[PDB]
């Protein structure tokens, strides 16, 4: 039984016709103090899987070491470690899912919400969630924390049901995800303007974008708002 | 919330962010924490929105009546009515108020009313959650009798930093200039103060 | 601890073709102990009916109150109160006690003497009004009544069918609730007559 | 709790009430009468909190006697029970409520029938063939549910009672020092001073 | 839950209801509150359902193991102490069970043992356990005689549960009867309280209050 | 509950869902969360239903009496001050979250009042459990100078964001348009996107199925 | 403090026919007022013609199903691929559950299949292992809504033979698969109306001697 | 609590123990024997927590019987009481302590004198002419403080007891269903099956 | 406590106040919160004195053994051991540690280990109660690759402010310069930094 201290906020994602996209801002909050700014909360494992983590940063750093070891280990006595016997997104998830539930069951959880995004060897898109309680689920779109409330309603408009995935392109998708990242910057008091985004396309592979920024923000109308009811000037 | 009021050569200037949150959710991003209680007496509101708005609305009523009967009230007086409400109801109020006004004889004046309900008159005063992050900065950059520009800059910098560190602050930076010349509203957007 | 679950009991009202029905159980207990099997929860003031589930003492109190009020109402208005008006009276009567309410769940049923239109409505303990066109449920077994109604129910039933339907909803709902049952009564209301029948059900 | 039982037979109402008064570790009295006569044909038994119990009963007594004097008429049991339910329903939402439960038994000289009323400190009132307050109900309701008949005579009823008092002395934890019985009928209220072996 | 068991001339009578609750919610009216430990032993379920159903099935296993080992049917006094000692090993952990171990050994005759998770083990002639115990005691206590016919005793049981099923909100469903003889126990049907109540009312004239 | 407010070029529009609940049970599948304070000043309310209704009427009643006394159309700032001062007086115990709007001799207005009494002002707002779902849509499509039709669409969509994504919201969409020069138009059940599919079977019982013990007629005529 | 448990809503239903059985559940997974997924299967085919579902706290629900399936695997290894009887499965699950009597699986579980006589069979459990075989059973969030309905339409409770003066109870004629699927759809569309946690989709598994089949229907998404 | 009394007269020790076993609202048994024989001339009465009570007594029994078999000799009461005080003093600081109070009465065949020992769950041991556990002491100690003499005969002692049991039935709240008496002397342990009216 | 470590052109510098209080009482006014774990790897201690001293003493033991076996440890390694102790025992530790060391290949390096037990490598880092008051100042005055003098001044100013506002800080300002040239101890008294 612990309590998160340095934390990461939302992690949002969805899947398009050829893969998946996942993003998370680069903030490391410490209460209300926006203390750290170079935090990469997107962990790529191999080149067909990206793991986005939110929640306690120290635990995230720890899940990170577990992921790297999972890779180092898979290589051992594995002549096809970079081929037929390489790490699949589904293996990486199932592993974390296991670790997560075992830790909640020991009353010493890893204070996080995780989304494993990627493309399976047979092309299939992989997107699944797991949190400190060991709870898991899937959906054409997934978000943690604040994104669950604001990002999902938006992304779901793009891919509402399964049949919508093949009709969605990377442009449409990456767009929605970037707009969602903007909305979260407008209303989440624990968010940053800078974020990272990643795309795992069955054809183009893994495209990992860093240092992005929220642009095209409407603020102008802020000038026409004076007082809180009866004030005029 | 990040708020401050600075006196200078021509009078006084009030500044504030525009973020009001309820938890981690930003309830309003374009809030106006700069309230008018008289022609040239304004205040900066921090603490409970409901508490400060209700106190402000009452002070405004009192000063409107004060005028009708005895003419124009001093900035010190407006501070007194605030202080009176705040101290007398300390147990049911969460309001940190900064009172700034322009007088022709006194020029610029600033009064700060902290949670206890005590009153403090100063050259400048900062308050609100984000105010803690810029104590060292402001103490090292404030100077008495700066010019309107030097002051609009002192405030723009100070608040950009407060907004930077404090997650309970943000949005746009609003200002209000009080001088013999009149009353001027200023607004600065993220795109500007973020890169200072 | 929970006032609305000391005595128990349920009430349900349904609308049919030019008719409305309202029924209740007859239990009155004190926790697990059953005390009376004759505690009816339906009353009427003129052609308007009122079902009241919840803490018995309040069920009694409100009945005496609305009797009192509807009486003076008839003396001054020189006519009997209508369902729609009575609903408003109940609501404000309850919200009057917003910060120390009567722990009850009222249900109103009747046909508007002037328009001939059927009318039923439910209230929460502080007067919030819910005016449905199909059915209103109330009591310790309200979840059950909801499942029963949402399924069984259909529009414009005849007085003879609505009886079967409301009786089946009541009965099967009550049988899954330890705090309801011990007998039941059903009222069938038409613009001209009102029939009151007692049902045969388990007594456990 | 204390033993407060009530049974309505053919032409009378019988009230049984424990005689013990225990305070902590010691049983201070074995001859206590937990009852008050409200009018020539109306008796009320009570049990509950230490002070409330008597203060309420006497208060209710005084008021019914006053109505009698003022109207030179005796209020029906039903009416007396309605006045009492009202008093308690007021008490329940007052500053310091009365924690008293009562059984009201009387003979309606106009309807010429006996009536039994059970009312709890909340103001819950119900009319019954037989009733009880406290735990007593727990062992006696099934007995009466089994052996009760509306046309029983006062004698038959007094036996059914002895049956109950017996089960209570057998299965109940506390020593309640026996009961005091009273009958209410067309002729008024009288006590069965011979039940300690009837 | 209401469960009773009494000893008399004809041996032992065991009656229970079948209502299972979770608050005011009636989960089941079809629960088997009599665990058939074996052709000569019976267990009653009161308190936590799983706690009884499980640990009593476990008891059956232990008994069977005793007989294989000792080439001799286990005594009721001992089967009751195995359950008793097990349950006491968990005293404090929260187990919840009030039960009666009933049997007929040539060496002890008809015997009834009360066993609760408190660690209490009591031998006696009449026992009523459950949230409806007082209602059954009422009926049972005042109509019991060692000289009851196996037929009249069977009825007194069935009726004692009927009493409890009525008054107690947590009891109900149906009645289950068992007759304990040395040759073992004999089931005596499932009696839906739904119908049994009305029947008894009419035929017996009791429950006069209820309106029929 | 999901309620929203959107100002457009010549007025203001407010919308809401129609679901009421107690715990996880839907109390009313179609209740009205749009309240009329005066002919052209409507208030949308979230929180404790009975409270938004009651507080709405009280101020509504007083604004009417005030209107009559002064012989002037009601102002939205009048409803806003009477409302907030009432809520503040009750230390937040009256669980009312309101978005009040309308037109009056001084233009079109849009406000929001929180149960503790603080008020806000803006071009678009939302409250309720669907609060965030809606705001996500408003922050994504609101633009300055919307037309009456664009505003209704935006408002209507923001409410939908809640129906679908929020468990506390659902059923239908209620809208109310208040244009500077015309009569306010209340559009009850503007959208009804949740009609139950026809049941698989009829459950009409055969008469005589229910067992009755006794029967009798009741007397209604005095 | 850390709370190891959670609630993901959902509701399951199991009905047993004469030579078949069905186990259904909605496919919505929630957390408070948010929807985690509109489609996340809850009923599984564990093999040997046994369908199962542990509803409540998803993490515990999956752990349990997983553990059971693993049990069936070894049962085969151990007893030469012998088919695990539905009743044996039931007893085994009771041990899985009670094994954690002091740190329970927050789930209400139901399994369906065919007995050793070819008759439909449904088994339901306690979060701690108590189990009973039954004709039909609803479990989960809206169980209190569905059960009453089921006692009425599946076992004809409180239903009598017309005219017989409520003296002859309706006969227990048994339901066919077609008729049973109707009560399942109606049970869920009705539950979806009044329970905010029930909706999105209805996945049904039908077990016959010929194996296991699936049927899917949508439910309102509000 | 339960009634656990003990009185040591001239040539024997008498132990009286309530026969009732109540569980909440119902008195489950009226013939319970709250005692265990540790050896031919040593008896121990006990009262306390539901499980602990019997489990401790039997455990202590088993050990003393084992010592007897192993040594073919019967431990003196004093020694048996020292073994018991030790067992409880261990229990008091253990994980889950035994909440059992006991009275130990035996006849020392070597000193040819009766002895009475009172020991509480804490391991507090004291030797007394007469003693009791629970509340019983509260009404009986003054009786015995008044009417007790060391040279009393077993008959005199049995009367003094009847005197105590009477005061207890008069002033005590609970119905303990009478007591079971036992005498311990040079000839062993025997029960006075006629005290329900002696 | 007010502590920071800043990297610059020639390596790195560590600074700290010297106040350790137990309530409102200043238990020690001449404390040394600058601890040596290796020749050119030091740390800044904030949080529980007993917790940080114990952790420091353990890291020093580990690095002494690391050396014996594998030679000189990197600054990143010393940070790792600290982080390992701090994360693994998070539930019984209240330690905020800043790790700074001088390498010949990496020059100056700074790692900060906050309460959670996570690790952060940065150009400079501040920590301790008084650190909150100089977030805005330091962010506005720090520059990369400053000279030894520019850096000793940045730290002297930053800490003088932290000490000014935070009552949990004070006494003398201590510094430690780590460069190829060696290790230099610096001390500044109230009389000097107070009037800056
Ligand atoms: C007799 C009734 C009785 O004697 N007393 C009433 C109290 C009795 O303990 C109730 C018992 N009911 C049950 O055993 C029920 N099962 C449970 O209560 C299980 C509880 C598990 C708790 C752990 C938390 C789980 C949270 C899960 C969230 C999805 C029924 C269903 O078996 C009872 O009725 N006893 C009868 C015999
Ligand atoms: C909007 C939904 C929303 O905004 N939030 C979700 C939760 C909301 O509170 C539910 C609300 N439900 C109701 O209003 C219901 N009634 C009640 O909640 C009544 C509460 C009474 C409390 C009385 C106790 C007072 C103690 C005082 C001591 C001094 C239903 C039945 O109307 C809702 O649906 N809100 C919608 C509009």
């Amino acid at each position: 039984t612990q309590q998160p201290i340095v934390t990461g906020t939302s992690v949002i994602s969805m899947k398009y016709d050829n893969g998946v996209i996942i993003a998370a801002d680069n903030l490391g909050s410490y209460g209300s103090l926006l203390r750290f700014n170079g935090v990469e909360r997107l962990i790529p494992v191999g080149d067909n899987t990206v793991v986005g983590i939110s929640g306690d940063i120290s635990d995230m750093q720890h899940i990170e070491r577990l992921l790297k070891d999972l890779v180092t280990e898979n290589a051992y006595d594995n002549p096809l470690a970079d081929a037929e016997e390489a790490l699949e997104p589904s293996y990486i998830f199932e592993y974390l899912a296991t670790v997560m539930y075992q830790r909640r069951s020991k009353m010493n959880p890893l204070w996080n919400a995780i989304i494993v995004a990627g493309v399976q060897s047979n092309g299939d898109q992989f997107l699944r969630y797991v949190n400190l309680l060991g709870v898991t689920y899937s959906s054409p779109t997934l978000a943690t924390g604040f994104g669950a409330h604001m990002a999902n309603p938006l992304l779901r408009k793009v891919v509402d049901r399964e049949s919508d995935i093949p009709k969605t392109t990377v442009q449409v998708a990456e767009e929605a995800i970037v707009n969602a990242m903007r909305v979260l910057y407008y209303r989440d008091a624990r968010s940053s303007r800078n974020f990272s985004l990643a795309i795992i396309d069955k054809n183009t592979g893994l495209t990992f974008k860093k240092n992005l920024q929220v642009e095209n923000m409407k603020w102008d109308f802020a000038k026409d708002i004076k007082g809180y009811g009866t004030q005029k000037i | 919330t990040s708020i401050m009021a600075v006196t200078f050569k021509d009078g006084v200037i009030l500044g504030a962010d525009s973020r009001t949150t309820t938890g981690a959710y930003i309830a309003n991003r374009v809030t106006d924490k700069l309230t008018r209680v008289h022609d040239k007496i304004w205040c900066c509101r921090s603490g409970s929105a409901a508490d400060t708005q209700a106190i402000a609305d009452i002070v405004q009523y009192h000063l409107e009546l004060y005028t009708s009967q005895y003419g124009t009230p001093s900035t010190e007086t407006a501070a007194s009515v605030f202080k009176e409400l705040c101290y007398e109801n300390k147990d049911n109020l969460t309001a940190g108020i900064i009172v700034a006004g322009y007088d022709d004889k006194n020029k610029g004046e600033v009064y700060t009313i902290p949670l206890g309900g005590s009153v403090h008159k100063l050259p400048y005063a900062i308050a609100g959650s984000g105010s803690t992050f810029i104590y060292g900065y402001c103490d090292k950059n404030f100077r008495e009798n700066m010019s309107k520009e030097e002051t609009v800059d002192f405030i723009k910098h100070s608040l950009s930093q407060a907004i930077k560190w404090d997650g309970s602050s943000g949005g746009v930076i609003r200002m209000v200039v009080l001088t013999a010349a009149g009353v001027e509203r200023l607004i600065f957007y993220p795109d500007e103060y973020e890169q200072l | 601890s929970d006032p609305s679950s000391i005595n128990g009991g349920i009430v349900v009202a349904m609308t049919g073709k030019d008719c409305v029905a309202i029924a209740c159980d007859l239990r009155l207990g004190s926790q697990s102990l059953g005390v009376s099997n004759k505690f009816e929860k339906i009353f009427h003031y003129g052609h308007v009916f009122l079902g009241i589930t919840g803490l018995a003492t309040d069920v009694t109190t409100l009945n005496e109150m609305f009797r009192y009020k509807t009486n003076l109402y008839k003396l001054k208005e020189e006519r009997a109160i209508e369902p729609e008006t009575f609903t408003q009276l109940v609501s404000s009567s309850l919200y009057e006690r917003r910060f120390g309410p009567y722990f009850v769940g009222p249900v109103v049923a009747g046909i508007n003497s002037k328009s001939g239109k059927p009318f039923i409505a439910g209230f929460d303990l502080i007067g919030c009004i819910d005016e449905a066109k199909d059915f209103i449920v109330s009591g310790t077994a309200s979840d059950q009544l909801f499942g029963m109604c949402e399924s069984l129910y259909e529009p414009n039933l005849e007085p003879e069918d609505l009886f079967e339907t409301i009786s089946q909803a009541l009965l099967n709902a009550a049988d899954r609730d330890a705090l309801s049952g011990w007998g039941a009564v059903v009222y069938i209301i038409k613009k001209d007559e009102v029939v009151k029948r007692y049902l045969k059900m388990r007594q456990d | 709790m204390d033993i407060i039982l009530g049974i309505r037979v053919q032409d009378s109402v019988i009230l049984a009430s424990s005689k013990a008064v225990t305070r902590g570790i010691s049983v201070l009295k074995d001859s206590d009468d937990k009852t008050r006569q409200l009018s020539p044909h109306t008796l009320m038994s009570f049990a509950g909190e230490a002070g409330d119990t008597v203060q309420f009963a006497e208060y209710i007594q005084a008021n019914i006697q006053l109505y009698s004097i003022r109207e030179d008429y005796e209020l029906s049991p039903q009416a007396v029970s309605s006045f009492v339910r009202q008093e308690l329903a007021k008490s329940i939402r007052s500053r310091r409520p009365y924690q008293v439960n009562v059984l009201i038994g009387g003979y309606d000289k106009k309807k010429n029938k006996p009536e039994l009323y059970q009312i709890d400190y909340l103001g819950t009132k119900v009319e019954l063939p037989y009733g009880a307050h406290g735990y007593s109900g727990f062992y006696t309701f099934s007995l009466l549910d089994h052996h009760y008949r509306p046309d029983m005579t006062t004698e038959e009823g007094l036996d059914l009672l002895k049956l109950c008092v017996q089960e209570l002395e057998k299965r109940m934890p506390m020593d309640f020092k026996g009961v005091i019985v009273k009958i209410v009928d067309k002729d008024g209220i009288r006590q069965v001073d011979d039940f300690q072996a009837q | 839950t209401t469960t009773l068991a009494f000893r008399f001339q004809g041996g032992i009578i065991v009656a229970v209801d079948s209502r299972a609750t979770a608050g005011n919610w009636v989960a089941s009216q079809t629960v088997k509150k009599v665990i058939e430990i074996n052709p000569f032993l019976l267990g009653t379920m009161a308190g936590g359902a799983a706690d009884c159903q499980f640990w009593e099935t476990w008891l059956g296993s232990q008994c069977r193991l005793h007989e294989l080992r000792e080439k001799e049917r286990i005594s009721v006094a001992a089967a009751s102490k195995i359950l008793s000692n097990l349950v006491y090993q968990y005293k404090g952990a929260g187990l919840s069970m009030g039960t009666m171990i009933c049997g007929y050994t040539r060496k002890e005759g008809p015997t009834i043992y009360y066993v609760d998770s408190d660690g209490t083990r009591l031998k006696g002639d009449i026992f009523c356990v459950g949230s409806g115990q007082t209602f059954a005691y009422g009926v049972l206590d005042s109509n019991y005689k060692w000289d009851l016919s196996v037929e009249d005793a069977l009825y007194l049981g069935k009726r004692s549960i009927l009493a409890a099923a009525h008054r107690d909100a947590y009891s109900g469903g149906s009645v289950n009867l068992y007759h304990v003889t040395e040759d073992g126990w004999i089931y005596h049907g499932n009696h839906d309280v739904g119908e049994l109540f009305w029947k008894v009312k009419e035929e017996e004239g009791s429950f006069n209050n209820v309106i029929g | 509950t999901t309620i929203v407010g959107v100002k457009f070029n010549n007025g203001v529009v407010i919308a809401a869902d129609t679901r009421s609940t107690q715990g996880p049970i839907v109390a009313d599948k179609n209740c009205a969360k749009l309240h009329r304070i005066s002919p052209k000043i409507w208030c949308a309310g979230a929180g404790t239903a009975a409270d938004t209704e009651a507080v709405t009427q009280l101020i509504g009643s007083n604004i009417e009496l005030h209107s009559l006394y002064t012989s002037r159309e009601p102002r939205v700032v009048s409803a806003l001050q009477m409302l907030k001062q009432h809520l503040f007086k009750y230390q937040g115990h009256i669980g009312a979250y309101l978005i009040v709007a309308g037109v009056d001799p001084t233009g079109s207005h849009l406000f929001s009042i929180h149960a503790h009494g603080s008020t806000d002002v803006g071009y678009y707002l939302s409250l309720g459990s669907g609060s965030l779902a809606a705001m996500a849509v408003l922050e994504s499509h609101w633009k300055q100078d919307l037309t009456k039709e664009e505003a209704i669409k935006l408002a209507s969509d923001a409410i939908q964001a809640g129906i679908w994504n929020d468990l506390g919201s659902g059923s239908n969409v209620d809208v109310c348009v208040m244009e500077i020069g015309k009569d306010a138009e209340y559009l009850r059940n503007y959208l009804t996107p949740n009609v139950r599919e026809e049941k698989q079977k009829s459950y009409k019982f055969p008469r005589g199925t229910t067992a009755v013990l006794k029967e009798s007629i009741v007397n209604i005529c005095d | 403090q850390f709370n190891p448990y959670g609630d993901n809503g959902g509701t399951i239903l199991g009905i047993a026919g004469e030579d078949f059985a069905v186990l259904a559940g909605d496919t919505r997974n929630i957390t408070d007022y948010s929807i985690n997924s509109r489609y996340e299967p809850k009923v599984f085919d564990c093999g040997d013609n046994i369908v199962m579902s542990a509803n409540g706290f998803a993490a515990d629900g999956d752990a349990l199903v997983k553990r059971f399936k693993n049990s069936v695997k070894w049962y085969h290894f151990d007893h030469n691929d012998k088919k695990l009887s539905i009743n044996s499965a039931a007893r085994n699950i009771q041990h899985l559950l009670y094994g954690k009597r002091f740190f329970p699986y927050y789930v209400h579980t139901i399994i369906a299949g065919l007995d050793e006589d070819g008759k439909g069979a449904v088994y339901s459990f306690d979060p701690v292992g108590s189990y009973e075989r039954e004709q039909c059973r609803a479990g989960g969030a809206a169980a209190s809504l569905i059960m009453p309905f089921l006692d009425n339409q599946v076992n004809f409770k409180n239903q009598y033979e017309p005219g017989t003066n409520g003296k002859v109870k309706k006969p227990l004629k048994y339901l066919s698969v077609e008729e049973v699927i109707k009560l399942v759809r109606d049970s869920f569309t009705s539950a979806t109306e009044r329970h905010i946690q029930v909706g999105d989709g209805l996945e049904i598994l039908i077990v016959t001697k010929d194996g296991v089949r699936k049927e899917f229907y949508e439910l309102k998404r509000d």
